[PDB]
């Protein structure tokens, strides 16, 4: 907190810059604990406060319910309210909130089947596609294409697209009966 | 009208600040100014952490300003929530 | 034999990437001719018969080759978007997981929840040696090297990258050279990378817009079979027309309003015919002849069904179809069951669809 | 021309009555609403066409049965029998009855094909006459607005 | 049209002096500077 404060009220200081990369361990360490709010203070200028913020008291503000709450008092003071009642207001839902922050750390003591049975049925299907360039038996292929015919290389060239959406057929298939099989 | 409403509601937070209500402009001068001053030193959670700090604080452990803002809050006077007015704009000179 | 066999192959690809999307348009004009010839068959007589009869006499073999014709479409509509669209699919899921390994360390860090399939499935192409294959940045390897050899281990991180380490310092070194052609078969079949591709194939099968195609491919197939299936192409409309997506965008906008809208509609359906199971049940006869009647209330599904079925279609409501209740003791509370009826179901929830669309426009 | 073609035949006047749109600026507030959308709207009439079509495409491969439009046992007058008479059919009754095709076309119930013609019905209320119509009417409301 | 007239107004009245017409923003320097503005120094009931 008296580093903060110091690097803050003094910005263009590099001899405290080389303490700051010095400490920037304890810093980040604290930095999650470490509040900072701006007030008009006694002298009739703004001046920066440091506090502590608490690990539970962060852990009940990010609960969702709570968020919900912020939410809700947004919109109304937004939408319904005044400028001149907006801080009652905001100090209204602040005890409300904190109330219902320290209830609930007082009472607060102490398909993955789906996806797997897709990936299956991918790695199966497609081994299953690359189970004919694995056999390495083209060499029937070559010997029949050995006479270069446009013919043959666009049939060629088609069939391979044609197994290619065999192969997705049979994948869906393949999706569809483990779907039946995990429901029953 | 729900729908204008609430395009309304984000329009003001987005533009605006909560605490201070200086627009969104004035911070934009230095990059990501108006999220550096929404989420480090006008952040109303931050508020609120300060006022369930002090009230679960001893009241002889308070510090200066801490009894100050306590004596206020007490008495329900909310000028120490800055208005118009901030840091920067307050040291203007010295900063930048 | 080579040179000619990649070049054709190049040249074939490059054709269809180019004309893929005149394609689209083709298959969608060939199905609207298609069913626009559909809409003149006639039932002949049992043995039922859907024959085409026509006065000209062409219009049949017209309607073969059409069927033909869209089926070719169809697969080279395919093979192009495999051309064309495939390779930015590709492209933006390698940039996606490299980014994720080295700025998150996504498998060293952390791992997927199980439950993500992409996740799961990008495992293997980790460990390829095709990797960015499309993506620009061939560094990604090294980056994740220097950033996670030190913490987690250099040997731990090139066997989850799949690198050597011999191998590079061995060719620094002492080494012997000997000119070898690629053009073996052997060579090229082990230079083809199974594991990249069987990835690859992967993720172009779990992509959206090729499972569209290939529907769209079993549909014009099924067509031949029976003509009729042809009509499903009609759906095409609203993925290939934007002018559609204006209109189609009203009513998707508010989509899961809509939905809830229907599931309110139901449950408040269901607490009338409760209502009516309970207390109107003499109301419900449908049937002109009094030798046996058709009392639609008796049971509690087939009340509801009607309720569902004919009330809510009814202009007037359930008070339209149900007959009068004048000269009873429970004449008042009908009056009321059918008018609030009329007022929350007919008026009211229509209104609500309604408004969801004209605020989805506006 | 057509003040000409009165003479001959005086009903052709009528045709002078459209001239209130081109010639009252206040008419010209209503009409544009329709007229800023109209392409929108031609749009949204082939689409009601298509959907149509395909009910009718169904009905014609399923629930021929149901299309008989005769009250005497004599004659049938089915009107599913030809697909562009189904068509036809549907187009013309069903979109302008209030409550579907279903309305028009006779009881489902007691057959094996009740479920599913339920829920025809019940989809072609809700997406035509519902969704589509209203459809056109928030067209018009967006464009005066 | 209706609400979005009373909209305007209120929106009017809240963002500009009835009386010279500035800004909201400029009396806001000081805090509450507007609502000074618009009951003490140019309210339309002060000068009916
Ligand atoms: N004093 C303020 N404190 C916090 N946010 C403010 C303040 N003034 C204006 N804002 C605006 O409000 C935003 C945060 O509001 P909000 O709570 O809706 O955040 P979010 O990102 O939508 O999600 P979350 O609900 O998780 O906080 C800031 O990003 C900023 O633009
Ligand atoms: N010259 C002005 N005089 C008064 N109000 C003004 C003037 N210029 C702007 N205003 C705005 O009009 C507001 C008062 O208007 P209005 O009469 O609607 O008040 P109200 O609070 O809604 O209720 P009431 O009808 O009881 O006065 C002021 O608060 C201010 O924001
Ligand atoms: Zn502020
Ligand atoms: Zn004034």
């Amino acid at each position: 907190v008296l580093l903060t404060n110091l690097s803050e009220h003094m910005p263009n200081d590099t001899r405290l810059q080389t303490f700051l990369e010095l400490a920037e361990s304890v810093l980040n360490y604290f930095q999650p604990f470490l509040g900072r709010i701006e007030i008009m203070g006694s002298a009739k200028r703004i001046e920066r406060v440091y506090f502590e913020i608490s690990e539970s008291s962060r852990t009940q503000w990010e609960k969702p319910q709570v968020k919900e709450s912020k939410r809700q008092f947004i919109f109304d003071v937004v939408n319904e309210g005044g400028e001149k009642e907006k801080m009652e207001l905001f100090v209204n839902f602040c005890e409300d909130t904190i109330f219902e922050m320290q209830l609930a750390a007082q009472i607060s003591e102490s398909s993955i089947l789906t996806v797997r049975s897709a990936l299956f049925a991918l790695r199966y299907n497609i081994l299953t596609l690359m189970r004919m360039l694995s056999l390495k038996s083209l060499k029937k292929q070559m010997k029949k294409v050995k006479k270069m015919t446009v013919k043959d290389m666009v049939t060629a060239f088609f069939s391979s697209y044609w197994s290619i959406f065999m192969t997705l057929l049979h994948f869906v298939a393949s999706v569809f009966r483990g779907f039946f099989r995990i429901i029953c | 009208e729900l729908r204008d409403q609430q395009e309304q509601v984000k329009e003001d937070m987005e533009t605006k600040c909560f605490i201070c209500g200086i627009g969104n402009d004035y911070f934009d001068t230095v990059p990501h100014g108006f999220e550096t001053h929404t989420l480090q030193e006008h952040n109303l959670a931050n508020y609120l952490f300060f006022l369930m700090y002090l009230i679960n604080k001893d009241e002889t452990e308070h510090t200066g300003q801490e009894s100050y803002v306590w004596k206020m809050y007490q008495e329900r006077c909310w000028e120490f929530f800055p208005a118009g007015d901030c840091f920067r704009k307050q040291y203007e000179d010295q900063l930048n | 034999f080579w040179k000619k066999i990649i070049a054709y192959q190049q040249k074939l690809l490059n054709y269809f990437a180019r004309n893929f999307y005149n394609m689209r348009m083709l298959a969608l004009f060939v199905a609207f001719a298609i069913n626009f010839i559909l809409l003149f068959y006639k039932v002949s007589t049992i043995a039922v018969h859907y024959v085409l009869e026509e006065s000209s006499g062409y219009m049949e073999p017209t309607l073969r080759i059409l069927a033909i014709l869209h089926t070719v479409i169809s697969f080279f509509c395919i093979i192009g978007y495999y051309c064309l669209k495939v390779p930015l699919v590709i492209f933006k899921r390698e940039k996606e997981v490299a980014r994720k390994l080295e700025f998150d360390g996504l498998y060293i860090t952390e791992q997927p929840s199980e439950d993500d399939i992409k996740g799961q499935w990008d495992r293997l192409v980790i460990n390829t040696q095709s990797f960015p294959n499309n993506y620009w940045d061939k560094f990604v390897k090294r980056k994740v090297m220097d950033k996670y050899g030190e913490f987690y281990g250099r040997d731990r991180i090139s066997e989850l990258l799949g690198m050597d380490k011999a191998a590079l310092d061995f060719s620094d070194a002492r080494e012997k050279k000997k000119p070898k052609k690629d053009s073996s078969l052997s060579a090229v079949l082990n230079s083809i990378d199974v594991k990249y591709q069987m990835w690859k194939l992967g993720v172009v099968f779990t992509d959206n817009s090729f499972l569209y195609l290939a529907w769209y491919m079993t549909m014009s197939v099924l067509g031949h079979y029976n003509n009729f299936f042809f009509a499903a192409h009609l759906l095409d409309i609203a993925m290939g027309f934007k002018t559609l997506r204006t209109i189609l965008s009203s009513v998707t906008h508010n989509g899961k309003q809509l939905v809830l809208t229907v599931g309110l509609l139901a449950v408040v359906v269901y607490l009338y015919t409760v209502v009516a199971f309970n207390f109107f049940r003499k109301f419900y006869n449908k049937s002109e002849d009094g030798d046996t009647p058709d009392m639609k209330c008796d049971d509690m599904l087939t009340c509801y069904m009607f309720h569902m079925y004919v009330g809510v279609r009814a202009g007037g409501g359930i008070g339209d179809e149900i007959e009068d209740p004048a000269g009873d003791e429970y004449e008042i509370y009908r009056i009321i069951f059918d008018i609030t009826f009329f007022f929350f179901v007919i008026v009211i929830l229509l209104a609500i669809i309604q408004g969801l669309i004209i605020d989805a426009f506006g």
